[PDB]
């Protein structure tokens, strides 16, 4: 049978390759490859502490195969993993940039040809995986809304204020009561019932 | 991730 979704996931498929390809390959005029500290997953027996905060640490060339394979299919999945190796590699490395000028280096040439392919994913996807042109690294429509500091509060209370203890959304950096939640304070990456819903399953028949 | 303990934190 004909499905325009599968023409759809092998077209962008081999498209986010040439992407991916001038990524992983990405060389200076020195000819090295800047996304090489991301593109190899590190000796697994000297990092317990490394992966245990980061349990998914990821791995460009593993990426590469998986586009072939058509796991991801659309770019949602894909600008996923690429923005995952780049954040990850700017947080646990050093304080928060310490190869970040390198693979924000590659990640700037990323969202060029991100821009670029949004040529094809136009005529094929069309508008309903948008333009995904609104830069950052961190969100792609960042807002999303109208409010959202740093201090503000948004809890499944209601109240809006700063009461008891809390943490804070990863990504919303939204206040959340730890209590309401469920939460024990030690969470280090914590997300909203929102951005990422934890779905918690104690002992339910 | 960040952790309030009360919006008031004055120590002294
Ligand atoms: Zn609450
Ligand atoms: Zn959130």
């Amino acid at each position: 049978s004909m499905n325009i979704e599968v023409a759809r996931a092998a077209r962008l498929a081999q498209i986010f390759k040439e992407i991916c390809d001038g990524i992983i390959s990405y060389r200076d005029s020195s000819q090295q490859t800047l996304a090489a500290p991301l593109l190899n997953l590190p000796p697994k027996k000297k990092n317990a502490d490394y992966y245990e905060k980061i349990s998914d640490p990821l791995d460009l060339s593993t990426i590469e195969k998986q586009i072939l394979i058509g796991y991801y299919k659309t770019v949602e999945a894909f600008d996923a993993d690429m923005l995952k190796v780049f954040r990850n590699a700017e947080k646990y490395y050093g304080r928060k940039s310490p190869i970040g000028r390198d693979v924000c280096r590659l990640r700037k040439a990323y969202y060029s040809a991100r821009h670029e392919a949004s040529a094809q994913i136009d005529e094929i996807v069309g508008e309903t995986a948008s333009e995904a042109d609104s830069s950052e690294t961190s969100v792609s429509e960042k807002e999303s809304g109208h409010e959202k500091d740093d201090d503000v509060i948004r809890c499944i209370c209601g109240l809006y204020k700063d009461e008891g203890l809390m943490i804070q959304c990863d990504k919303c950096m939204v206040w959340q009561h730890c209590d309401c939640m469920g939460v024990n304070t030690d969470v280090e990456h914590y997300l909203c019932e929102q951005c990422d819903p934890r779905p918690v399953d104690r002992e339910v028949p | 991730a960040r952790t309030k303990q009360t919006a008031r934190k004055s120590t002294g």
